[PDB]
């Protein structure tokens, strides 16, 4: 026999490709404008060409995925695109003269409205986004750190964004309801564009999240390993509406507009989540019992705070109409198992993607800031270990690319090389 | 006894439907703006 | 959405199939916006980047035909050469390789020995015609 | 050897754009500049414009900017000048001929020119 | 900035004329370049001529045309001049991206 | 677009034909010159893969590449019998092709049958 | 790329492959500018892929259809430089070769084309 | 008896033109970032140069009437004109009285002008009118003017070949400058070719490795420019030893109060050094002459400011230095240097590229490389050769880097009578 080569045959490579961004034709010619989640990206097809296959089995890994980097560095990129065009805040790293503010007393208010000679001139800030030094008071970062305004006109809230291969790749789907995310699928589709994906910031809890079919699922490298993560995405997403009940007014300071927080409209309370019992009961109950699956039936799980490591983990951190807000969940985790009103606050100087580069100082927000969100995704840290006792999970998180993961755990990128060859009985004349 | 031959390039045309976009000469009256300019 | 990309997704169009069955597949499968506001300029530069993508899939089509016209193939779909198959490569008979696995597993087992294949294959086609 | 010869209505009535095409024969393939040139009968003559044959970039003289407009065709290796709201002032013997590329100590000549058209306007 | 210079002049058969072209006072140290119309044929390119009367060349003109510099004067003298003569000679600069021409010296010969 | 010109032409004449066969950014009126850069492009991106598309055509009725292709399908009956010579000199290509457009299915699926056949009996010996 | 460009015939010959592989190879203002970057990006791979697939239809029309190292039937005249058939292949690099070919192309390329039609046509 | 066979694979190439598409360096991301002359949203692509040298080959080049340097003159200007467009339009009698309170002759005058005020220019931007005085091109020339966030600055600009073409260079050491080249390679992207922008003189240049080269169409006529090209650079250092204010719908600037001395650049320029490489240069020229001829170096004939002088961009300003001094000799340090605003670049009429006023001192330095050269009349046989120096069309300016190209087209289609048929 012979061998003969067969142009236009099926082929896969699991290999690593630049892929570019796809907006969503309303996501931008609807209403958004000067808003960084969408850019000169290319609209997505009318309707993707997804093909289903049949009989195949493709192996998949989320924890030595290639999208999830590719898209953290996108929204890197992006971000820092969409902060560069705005005026830097360093005229305003100067000794600070504070007093703190006592109109209204929830739970104190911790506001400080300090005086500083720009040739005096009043602003108001919070207790964590100010440091005293030895009051005499000065920003958390403007010392060693390129403290920077975001711009008055541009928002921040998810938009969906597609990631379309490019030609000559694939983004094979792992379609299977029942999936942890590892090893081989028995669904396995093919798309040239993926579905939705809302780039949101939150540590703990994953708003805007798409929620999973079938019943509550968890995921991770390694459910014995302490260190590894733990994805929990639950199947029926959960209300949370949070609220910050204060109206400020923006005072535009010259250095280069700087815009400063003003006197506040009546009342001053700290922000409030609301989350109902009933439904945190049900979904920590599912949780527990696929917990338990994964651990047997004799196994005791347990729920605590968080252990603490800087702010922006050991809470909930979100924002919410142009506004940070730094949530505690100290008292959703507190419940042992056997076999919400949230008061939190906010933090108007914030350090995205834990990096010690520059900080992005968050614009006021005039008027109540009120928001309904899914909480859908849950980030655990398993607690250490003394064998057969019991079990903690703690909530962690922080790492966005985490965040990511969730999102796109179904796909991943394979190179078609339509050029096999095969033996057979045939020889060229 | 004849036998069919292709010929591709011969310059032959069929009548189709299509969707023609647009042309115009003001600045983006009409809304103009899904309107190209026309200045070929 | 259109292009050649296309044509690609079609090849992937049955992977778990049979080998004959592939085959035969492959060769039947060879045959106004709005713009509400400011929406042109973006027009422009997506088209920019389609007229790009899309020239990137004819390339990459045209850098396989010629692969594959390096060879004694030309164009043809299905190609027939003449290179002897040594018994090293999977010296167990064809009824299995060509009725029971999908080609993602002989992809998988000839990965290894597939560049010395392509050697083979353009050595013996420049042989052949310098030979006639 | 570059050869410049000129052609284009010899009688022109007021108030319309003068239309005069120049072929040229030998020229440089590119980087050329082609200058239109005017006399005025009983005057000391005065320069039109040029056209840069690779860049299409233009030029004309200061006063004449918006009347002027010279154009280029590399394929058949001509130019045109159109003169719009050409006066009984603007009759003129034209050249069309060729400037240098040696700018030898600030200086740009013409070392080939048209042999030139005489264009009158009457009624 | 003009290019003042003779508006005609004349000489035998033979002789040797030497036509003037003088610069403006702004234009002193200038360079400037000889154009040479017969009647009816085109302008031929003769010479440029800077300060120190350093004179460039072309091929089909003959060898008799000569130039020269005095300040802010500049003078082309031709030697043995003969019937083609009959032309007029002007002189030419460029001070900016504008040439600047002059008024056309009519120059005859006598038979 | 291009090759229109031939059109109107006797089949021979049209066979014979066939066989022998830096901008800057100071233009005004930039805008239309970009915008129908990309649509001539458009154009030329479109034709390319027209041609790929037609050759691969070609390519399964065992002609890969080539102009005048010919083949081993006999000409039936139905598909219009008429004199070879008024088919080849008087009338034009556009009203043959009007003439044989109800029947081009069949004659590419008969090509193609034939080409295959045609394979599969010359690799059998 | 070019490679063995200057080597003996035999060895470019031999070495035809890799030149056959090489040769297929907001705001406003800005944006405006990120455009024609892009038309000539675009415009330049467009023109080497059309070019690149003329010369392959080119040697479509002749007995290649793709093949590298093609062969025909027309007869060697010994008016097109008749020399040793081992001198002319070991000797002189392909640039002088065309250099002294590049006066009879286009009757070789005729040839070529009447003598695939008359095998087509006769046959 | 042969047969023709056609090969789809041979090198041979022929020369021809294209658009080649620049490629700044990488690094002009950390640049690009002040919108300044270094390239644009033009095709900023990475580029990589593969030198692939090639053997037993000489190609026959012409750097005069080569067509990539006249493409890349108007790219140049493209992307001047790009930069430039986006910014404000003066458009504006102004009276002007001496004033002085270091200096030394001065220059600058004290302009007033109403609007619904003060400021001080330079003799070289103004003329007088009727004491009256109005800037130069007034009611001609759209005088526009320069964003001063541009900082215009040169940078390397890579010409990679497009992707049927190649760009051969010639490295041959002693390159003639013309006919073949011995030593000759293709390269995919060109190396740091850098927009010198400069008259008269070669700033931050390409040297040569040999004796230093002289080239020309003829060295013999005395009509085509004669180019220079060093080993040794002469280093040029000097300030604007001056500061002014930005005034301000009237959306105009203009200068401001002067802090400090006034007076103007003298700039500074080795002499042994610059002594020597006119010794190189002399030698090198008698080879071309004669080992006996009287050589002479004097000073600029005369004619636009432009020429007579010596132009050149420094830290978003431009200086004009009289090089009588650098010039002058007869074989066989410091130099005066004026300013000006308004600037008629590449001898275009319609722009003039206002310079808004530098604040502070820059101190760039500089170090030469090429001369441009046109000698004399050749009346006095064989007693001297003057070499005034001169020029000033910025093409060969340009052609001091582009020497070493040429833009050739693939033709892999070839022929050959081998000993095979069908
Ligand atoms: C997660 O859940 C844990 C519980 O498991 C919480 O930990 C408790 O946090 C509270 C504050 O919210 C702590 O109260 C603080 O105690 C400090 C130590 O003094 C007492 O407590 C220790 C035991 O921790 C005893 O040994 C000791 O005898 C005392 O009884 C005080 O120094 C603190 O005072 C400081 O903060 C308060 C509040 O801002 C100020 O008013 C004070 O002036 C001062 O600055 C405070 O009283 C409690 O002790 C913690 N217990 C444990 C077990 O850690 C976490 O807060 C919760 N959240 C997170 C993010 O971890
Ligand atoms: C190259 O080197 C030569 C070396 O000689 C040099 O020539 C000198 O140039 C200067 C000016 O650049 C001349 O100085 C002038 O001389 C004239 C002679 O009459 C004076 O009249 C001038 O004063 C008035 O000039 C105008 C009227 O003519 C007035 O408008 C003005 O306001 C002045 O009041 C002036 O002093 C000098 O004479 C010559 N040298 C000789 C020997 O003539 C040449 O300039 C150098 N070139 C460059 C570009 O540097
Ligand atoms: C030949 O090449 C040399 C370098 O190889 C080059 O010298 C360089 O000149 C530039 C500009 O004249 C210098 O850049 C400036 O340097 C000063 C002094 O260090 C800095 O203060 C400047 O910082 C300013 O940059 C912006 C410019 O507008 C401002 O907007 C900004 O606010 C800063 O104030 C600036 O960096 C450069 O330092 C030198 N390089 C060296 C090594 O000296 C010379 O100009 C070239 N010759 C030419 C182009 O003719
Ligand atoms: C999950 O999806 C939710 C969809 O509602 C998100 O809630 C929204 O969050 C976005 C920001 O990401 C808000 O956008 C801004 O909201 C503030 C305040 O909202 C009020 O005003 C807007 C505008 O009139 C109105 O639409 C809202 O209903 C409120 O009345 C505005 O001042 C800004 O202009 C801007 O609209 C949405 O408003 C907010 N909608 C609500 C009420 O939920 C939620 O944030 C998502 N989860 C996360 C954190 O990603
Ligand atoms: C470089 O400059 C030389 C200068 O000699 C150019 O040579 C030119 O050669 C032609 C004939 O080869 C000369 O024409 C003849 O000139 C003699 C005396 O010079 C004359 O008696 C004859 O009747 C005939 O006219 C020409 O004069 C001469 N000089 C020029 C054209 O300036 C040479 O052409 C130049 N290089 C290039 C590439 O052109
Ligand atoms: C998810 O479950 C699948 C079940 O097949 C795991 O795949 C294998 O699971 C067995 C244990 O049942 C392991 O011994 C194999 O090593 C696993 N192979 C793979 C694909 O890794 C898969 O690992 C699980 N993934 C997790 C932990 O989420
Ligand atoms: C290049 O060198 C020579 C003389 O320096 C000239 O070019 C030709 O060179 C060959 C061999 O080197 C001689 O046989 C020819 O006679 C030369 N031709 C001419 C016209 O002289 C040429 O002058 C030099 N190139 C330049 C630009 O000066
Ligand atoms: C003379 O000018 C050249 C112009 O290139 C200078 O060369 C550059 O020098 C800097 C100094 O570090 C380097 O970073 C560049 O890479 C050099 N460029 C090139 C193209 O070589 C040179 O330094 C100057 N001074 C001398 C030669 O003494
Ligand atoms: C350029 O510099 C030269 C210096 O060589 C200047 O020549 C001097 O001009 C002054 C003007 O009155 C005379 O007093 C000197 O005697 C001249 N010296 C020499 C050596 O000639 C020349 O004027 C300068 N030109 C410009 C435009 O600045
Ligand atoms: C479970 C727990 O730690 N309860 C904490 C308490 O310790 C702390 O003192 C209080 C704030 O002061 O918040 C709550
Ligand atoms: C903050 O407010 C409290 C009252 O709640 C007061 O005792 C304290 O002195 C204030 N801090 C400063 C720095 O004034
Ligand atoms: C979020 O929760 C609400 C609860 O009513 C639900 O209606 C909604 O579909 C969920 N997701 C979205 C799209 O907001
Ligand atoms: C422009 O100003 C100059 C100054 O000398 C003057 O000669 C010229 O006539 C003026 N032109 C107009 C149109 O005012
Ligand atoms: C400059 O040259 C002139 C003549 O060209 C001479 O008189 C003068 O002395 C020279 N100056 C110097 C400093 O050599």
């Amino acid at each position: 026999l012979w061998v003969t080569v067969y142009y236009g045959v099926p082929v896969w490579k699991d290999a690593e490709t630049t892929l570019f961004c796809a907006s969503d034709a309303k996501a931008y010619e609807t209403k958004k404008h000067n808003v960084w989640a969408t850019h000169a990206c290319v609209p997505t097809d009318p309707n993707p060409q997804e093909i289903h296959l049949e009989n195949v089995t493709e192996e998949f890994n989320m924890w030595k995925n290639n999208m999830v980097e590719q898209m953290h560095t996108d929204i890197i990129s992006l971000w820092d695109q969409s902060l560069k065009p705005c005026v830097k805040l360093t005229p305003l790293c100067v000794t600070l003269q504070c007093t703190n503010v006592t109109n209204n007393i929830t739970m104190r208010g911790e506001l400080k409205n300090c005086s500083f000679n720009m040739t005096k001139v009043y602003s108001l800030f919070y207790r964590l986004d100010v440091v005293q030094i030895n009051k005499e008071y000065r920003l958390i970062n403007c010392n060693t750190s390129a403290i920077t305004q975001a711009c008055p006109k541009v928002s921040f809230e998810p938009i969906p964004i597609h990631y379309c291969a490019p030609a000559g790749f694939a983004i094979l789907k792992c379609k299977d309801k029942k999936f942890n995310g590892t090893g081989p699928c028995p669904s396995v589709s093919t798309v040239q564009c993926t579905h939705g994906i809302k780039p949101v910031v939150s540590t703990q809890l994953l708003l805007n999240g798409s929620l999973a079919e079938e019943e509550v699922m968890i995921r991770s490298e390694n459910i014995t390993n302490n260190a590894k993560n733990i994805l929990v995405q639950f199947n029926t997403p959960v209300q949370i509406n949070c609220t910050r009940p204060n109206n400020n007014t923006r005072k535009s300071i010259r250095i280069q507009a700087f815009y400063a927080t003003g006197d506040i409209i009546g009342d001053i309370r700290q922000a409030h989540c609301n989350v109902s019992k009933a439904t945190w009961n049900e979904t920590l109950g599912k949780v527990v019992k696929q917990l338990r699956k994964h651990f047997g039936n004799n196994t005791i799980i347990r729920f605590a705070n968080s252990s603490g490591g800087d702010l922006e983990v050991t809470t909930h951190s979100f924002n919410c109409g142009g506004e940070f807000f730094y949530c505690n969940t100290s008292g959703l985790f507190n419940s042992t198992w056997i076999s919400i009103t949230l008061p939190c606050r906010i933090k108007q100087i914030i350090n995205m993607w834990q990096r010690i580069g520059q900080a992005m100082y968050a614009p006021p927000i005039q008027g109540v800031i009120r928001c309904v969100s899914n909480i859908t995704g849950l980030i655990l840290t398993r607690d250490g270990g003394t064998n057969s006792t019991t079990e903690t999970f703690r909530p962690g998180g922080g790492d966005m690319r985490d965040n990511w993961r969730s999102e796109l755990y179904k796909y991943k990128v394979v190179k078609i090389e339509p050029l096999g060859v095969a033996p057979t009985r045939c020889k060229r004349r | 006894n004849l036998w069919v031959t292709v010929y591709y390039g011969v310059p032959v045309w069929k009548d189709a439907e299509t969707t023609l976009f647009c042309a115009s000469d003001a600045k983006a009256v009409w809304a103009t703006h899904a309107c190209v300019p026309t200045d070929p | 959405a259109v292009g050649i990309g296309a044509v690609f997704l079609g090849f992937l169009g049955a992977a778990g199939s049979t080998m004959g069955a592939a085959s035969m597949t492959l060769t039947v499968q060879a045959r106004r916006a709005p713009e509400a506001q400011q929406h042109l300029l973006k027009l422009t530069v997506w088209g920019i980047k389609q007229l790009q993508a899309r020239v990137l899939a004819v390339e990459r089509y045209l850098r396989d035909q010629q692969l594959l016209g390096i060879w004694g193939c030309s164009g043809k779909l299905i190609c027939c050469t003449n290179v002897p198959w040594n018994s090293s490569w999977s010296n167990r008979n064809l009824s299995e390789i060509w009725d029971n696995m999908t080609w993602l597993q002989w992809d998988k087992e000839i990965s290894n020995y597939t560049q010395i294949i392509y050697g083979l294959l353009e050595e013996s086609q420049n042989q052949q015609e310098k030979n006639e | 050897q570059v050869q410049l010869q000129e052609s284009g209505p010899g009688l022109v009535k007021p108030s319309e754009t003068l239309s005069l095409t120049c072929a040229v024969s030998g020229g440089s393939i590119s980087g050329n500049y082609w200058s239109w040139i005017r006399q005025s009968p009983g005057k000391g003559l005065e320069w039109i414009g040029h056209i840069n044959d690779y860049s299409g970039r233009t030029d004309y003289n200061p006063s004449l900017k918006s009347r002027v407009t010279i154009s280029t065709d590399t394929s058949t290796n001509q130019f045109f000048l159109t003169l719009s709201s050409v006066s009984a002032a603007d009759t003129a013997v034209y050249y069309c001929a060729r400037r240098d590329t040696d700018f030898w100590r600030g200086i740009y000549v013409f070392e080939f020119w048209g042999q030139g058209v005489l264009v009158t306007v009457s009624s | 900035s003009v290019l003042t210079q003779s508006p005609s002049a004349s000489a035998s058969l033979g002789a040797s004329v030497k036509l003037t072209c003088t610069l403006s006072s702004g234009l002193r140290s200038y360079t400037i370049a000889w154009y040479q119309r017969q009647r009816g044929q085109a302008p031929r390119f003769l010479l440029r001529l800077d300060s120190v009367g350093s004179h460039t060349k072309v091929d089909g003109i003959p060898d008799r045309f000569s130039g020269s510099s005095s300040g802010t004067e500049r003078y082309l003298t031709i030697s043995n001049l003969q019937s083609e003569d009959e032309a007029d000679y002007f002189c030419q600069t460029w001070t900016t991206g504008i040439y600047i021409f002059g008024g056309g010296t009519r120059l005859s010969v006598l038979s």
